[PDB]
Formats: C-alpha cells, sequence, structure tokens
C-alpha cells in the first residue's frame, strides 16, 4: 500500500476545468470591484458596502 | 464657534450688557455688541435610509403624469429623493420597480 507523486498528480480533466473556473471567478470578482469603486454596488442588509464586497468575493 | 480678540487673542465669552448681549474678552477691554442675528450650524449626519425604504415602505412622492420607468415602460414603480448625509447635500434621485414576474433595482 503505497503513495507516490503519481498519486497526487492532476490529470487533464482537472487542468482544463481549473483554468475555466479561475477565469470565471476572476471575471466575476473584477465586475464586483468595478461595481463598488465606479458605480452602484447592491449593498447587502446589515453591513457597509465594503463588507458586502468582501462577502461576495469570499 | 471660537472667536478671538483682535487685541490680545484670548478666547471670547458671551455676556450681557446694559443694552445688548456682548462678546467680551476676559483679559482686555475689547467688547463686541451683538447688533444682529448671528448663527453657527452643525449639520450632523442622519441615519441610513437604505434598509428603511426596502420592503413596501410608506412612500408618497408619486404624482399625476409621473414618468414611466424606462425598462418596463409602465408607471408601476415608486421614486423618491432623499439626502443621504446632512441637508447641505444635493438630493439624489433613485427609483425601484416592482411588477408581476419582474423585480429590479435602479438608480
Ligand atoms: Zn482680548
Ligand atoms: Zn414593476
Amino acid at each position: 500500500f503505497s503513495i507516490g507523486i503519481g498519486d497526487v498528480t492532476p490529470g487533464q480533466g482537472l487542468l482544463k476545468a481549473k483554468y475555466e473556473l479561475l477565469n470565471a471567478g476572476y471575471k466575476k470578482c473584477d465586475e464586483y470591484i468595478e461595481a463598488l469603486n465606479t458605480g452602484k454596488l447592491q449593498q447587502q442588509p446589515g453591513c457597509t458596502a465594503e463588507e458586502t464586497l468582501e462577502a461576495l468575493i469570499l | 464657534m471660537l472667536l478671538f480678540c483682535p487685541g490680545c487673542g484670548n478666547g471670547l465669552i458671551v455676556e450681557e450688557g446694559q443694552r445688548c448681549h456682548r462678546f467680551s474678552c476676559n483679559t482686555c477691554p475689547y467688547v463686541h455688541n451683538i447688533t444682529r442675528k448671528v448663527t453657527n450650524r452643525k449639520y450632523p449626519k442622519l441615519k441610513e435610509v437604505d434598509d428603511v425604504l426596502g420592503g413596501a415602505a410608506a412612500w408618497e412622492n408619486v404624482d399625476s403624469t409621473a414618468e414611466s420607468c424606462p425598462k418596463c415602460e409602465h408607471p408601476r414603480a415608486y421614486f423618491m429623493q432623499l439626502q443621504t448625509r446632512s441637508a447641505d447635500e444635493p438630493m439624489t434621485t433613485f427609483y425601484k420597480c416592482c411588477n408581476a414576474q419582474c423585480g429590479h433595482r435602479w438608480r
């Protein structure tokens, strides 16, 4: 019963999906940053606008 | 507000004389008769109204011949203007539309 570097190496089906996920998430994060700084950002109830931005990015 | 003596530059206090109330120095003869209305406004910060207007508030600003909202092109929307900070701010305009199968928030 053994573990090697071939057991934590990522396949191709992960290296495509990770690239798509990072591009989608960074686009939505950039649109939230732009919606705070130079426009209207929909403030969540019970908090300031920057805390809304922190919650959306997390 | 702090006001200071042209002579010695100590701080003035308000007192009452035989004909007027006076600004008077405590350490030199200088006095200044208050002849006319003088004021000093603080203008403090009011409460946030963002969550106060959400959820079918008691708005009233709607009027006859009011404009339709630009998306739905129906007058089924309220609009209001409020100061967000103190009343020296120029009032901002905002509007929200609520119709069947249609929820949106606009500025
Ligand atoms: Zn003085
Ligand atoms: Zn509507």
